[PDB]
């Protein structure tokens, strides 16, 4: 499921340094998981 | 990062031969100061 | 488990290297040692049998300082690029990098609690920073010159650094400015719980800090003023600390020197021929006998402690 390739994403990926404090949330962001967390960090939108 | 940090180790070589490089200055300027001294005491001296 | 004081000669020469070291520091749960230097490189030792486990590259420029979580899974590293890296004690490999300082950045330390990093750079600045995503949160001014060591307390209230402004200023997140120096403060000894007995029979929390005058002086934070003045030293202070059991007193300097001193009557006891050049570093191990010196001629070398 989109859930399920959500989830191994963020698990394999936590280890990479995807952290960008300064990320702009865009006005639009095209979401193709459902139930993201709202607002998003650089990391969830890497893994969406 | 290795790259990076090449190039960063590379400068500071560069900022060393500056620093040899005037102090080669400065030794030359008194160097030909002590013979310029040396050639007015002999000429002195065969004046005299 | 209070006669620990390093006898010669030395038992390991941890000579694998090719730059010269500015800090060492013990894992508090493992029985191994980590380095910093000037190469960007962190490198990993076995103190218990002299052997090089690992190293840890990542950084582009001078390591400054390494510290460690308290429970040992982190370690947090800042260099001379700006940087603050954070590194596990499980992969071995980077997990954030911290930007935000305006230059050198000389010291750095994790929290108490195990959530928030601490760091001085030459900027005059005291950053923190969140573990979890990389974050800054506060800054602290007040300096105007190099801010050399940060050391924070047992509680993660209290802060203390030193700079070059000739002041040790304590931070609560000013509690108290002491500026009573003659040349520039470098490192800083937090006094543990296990020293309060000895220095009442003798003379918190208590805070001691070496200098480039030559000297040692501590002060106390709850009144700001210099109990003992310890001085004796040829050189230049770079690094002191306190004993494990808060009875002695342990410090290096630039005159290659060991010496162990106590508040009982500040005075010279044995003076360690350690390394052929300057001594940059130290550190105590909690509960094993040895002591290991970091110095400025890449060399590592661990003392036992008889």
């Amino acid at each position: 499921s989109t859930e399920a390739l959500y989830q191994v994403g963020k698990e394999f990926t936590s280890k990479m340094d995807l952290e960008k404090p300064n990320y702009i949330v865009p006005d639009y962001m095209p979401v193709v998981y459902d139930k993201l967390p709202q607002p998003p960090s650089h990391r969830e939108a890497i893994v969406n | 990062e290795e790259q990076q940090m090449h190039l960063n180790v590379g400068l500071r070589k560069i900022k060393e031969t500056v620093d040899q490089v005037e102090e080669l200055r400065r030794d030359l300027r008194i160097k030909s100061q002590e013979l310029e001294v040396k050639n007015a005491a002999a000429n002195d001296k065969l004046k005299k | 488990p209070k006669e620990w004081i390093p006898r010669p000669p030395e038992k390991y020469a941890l000579s694998g290297h090719r730059s010269p070291v500015t800090r060492v520091i013990f894992h508090p749960v493992f029985s191994v040692m980590v380095s910093a230097s000037e190469d960007a490189t962190i490198k990993v030792w076995d103190y218990e049998t002299g052997d090089f486990e690992r190293t840890l590259k990542g950084h582009t420029d001078s390591v400054q300082d390494i510290s460690f979580d308290h429970s040992g899974k982190l370690l947090a590293s800042c260099s001379a690029d700006m940087t603050i890296k954070l590194w596990d004690f499980q992969g071995f490999e980077c997990i954030r990098t911290m930007h935000g300082h305006d230059h050198n950045v000389s010291s750095v330390a994790i929290m108490p609690n195990g959530d928030h990093i601490v760091s001085a750079s030459r900027d005059k600045t005291i950053k923190m920073w969140e573990v979890q995503t990389g974050y800054c949160v506060k800054t602290f001014t007040g300096h105007r010159e190099w801010v050399r060591m940060v050391r924070p307390n047992q509680d993660g209230t209290l802060i203390a650094s030193c700079s070059n402004d000739q002041t040790v200023r304590v931070w609560v997140v000013c509690k108290a400015e002491l500026r009573e120096h003659e040349h520039v403060v470098e490192c800083i000894s937090w006094a543990p719980e296990s020293s309060y007995s000895s220095i009442s029979e003798a003379t918190g929390p208590f805070l001691l800090s070496g200098s480039r005058d030559k000297t040692i002086k501590m002060w106390d934070v709850s009144t700001g003023m210099c109990l003992m003045t310890l001085v004796g030293h040829d050189n230049w202070v770079r690094g002191v600390l306190f004993h494990s059991g808060g009875k002695f007193i342990l410090s290096c300097a630039d005159d290659k020197t060991l010496r162990v001193w106590d508040y009982k009557n500040k005075r010279c006891m044995k003076t360690l021929n350690a390394h052929e050049h300057f001594v940059t570093s130290l550190d105590f191990h909690k509960t094993a006998p040895y002591v290991v010196t970091g110095s400025v001629d890449q060399t590592v070398k661990v003392w036992e402690c008889r």
